[PDB]
């Protein structure tokens, strides 16, 4: 049991990184990606199918839209470069294994970032999955000859996703990202406001605050749409016998004298 | 002395003053019926 503590003891089980490994692996990713765009433009084929391609060689059987047949046969029609352009191949394949490696070496920089995003109506682990869907992209997109360490960078892009993912998860009715940032910028002026006056603002405050185009009934309006859904399971009363819908009546199905 | 007939009680009555009180549980706030009327969401059982 305990699904946090098994994560860490896997990611754990995986040793650190160097600034010599690191810029090492983030070189070898560099010339695999330099690798797979000249074959690409060699054979004239997507990059994005004879990268998935590879990696899916790379990773093996294991990893079951592309049927089994076609991988094979791409992989050897692949196997009819002269020279100069095998080279190419395990240039890719070295550089996939790098991308392999350095995500998981730095998936601990995920959980680091990701453990104080708590309480924001989403779980640990999923704001640990969303930071590694961010970190694969950070490693998709690093540039290593700035001299510039790999969290620097993948911070970024972690914070990114897991904020993505706040915004976009948090709520049983979906509210676009705009306004969830409007929302959060509403409360903060509020608790500002509640600061330095002493007591809850009135909607006036809040509107003057905000700036141009802010109105009481704007910020009423906000506040109404702003409200979560209450549980129909909700416990009614001290004893464990009374639900909040044992109050909630029917208005759709007619009544037995309007059906009359 | 009985005041349906004025004849006496054949026996003497224990008789004295009692203090007594209302109670809050009063037949106006609970006498209740129903014939017809709203029905449970899911269940389509009448209210409670």
């Amino acid at each position: 049991s305990d699904p946090v503590r098994q994560y860490l003891h896997e990611i754990g089980q995986v040793p650190l990184l160097t600034l010599e490994e690191e810029v090492e692996l983030a070189r070898k990713v560099e010339e695999g990606m330099e690798a797979i765009k000249k074959l690409s433009e060699i054979t004239g084929l997507d990059p994005d199918l004879i990268r998935e391609v590879v990696r899916a060689k790379i990773l093996g059987s294991a990893r079951v839209t592309l049927d089994p047949k076609t991988v094979e046969e791409i992989d050897q029609k692949l196997k009819s470069l002269p020279k100069e352009h095998k080279r190419y191949l395990h240039i890719a394949r070295e550089g996939e294994a790098a991308r392999q490696h350095l995500i998981e070496a730095n998936l601990r920089l995920v959980v680091s970032i990701a453990k104080k995003y708590t309480g924001r109506g989403l779980s640990f682990l999923d704001l640990i999955q969303e930071g590694n869907q961010g970190l694969i992209r950070a490693v998709e997109k690093f540039e290593y000859k700035r001299r510039f360490k790999f969290s620097t960078y993948a911070t970024w892009w972690i914070r990114q996703a897991i904020n993505r993912a706040i915004a976009d998860q948090a709520r049983t009715i979906r509210i676009p990202v705009h306004m969830v940032e409007t929302i959060n910028k509403l409360s903060r002026t509020a608790r500002q406001l509640q600061q330095e006056l002493g007591r809850e603002p009135t909607y006036e405050e809040i509107a003057e605050a905000m700036g141009p185009g802010w109105d009481a009934k704007r910020v009423e309006e906000t506040l109404k749409i702003a409200q979560e859904p209450v549980s129909l399971e909700t416990p009614i009363g001290d004893e464990k016998d009374s639900f909040y819908g044992d109050f909630i009546p029917d208005e759709h199905l007619p009544s037995p004298v309007d059906a009359a | 002395y009985d005041g349906r007939t004025g004849e006496p009680i054949e026996g003497p009555i224990v008789v004295g003053q009692m203090f007594i009180m209302k109670l809050y549980h009063m037949v106006e706030d609970k006498m209740h019926a129903r014939s017809t009327g709203p029905y449970s969401l899911i269940t389509q059982q009448p209210l409670g």
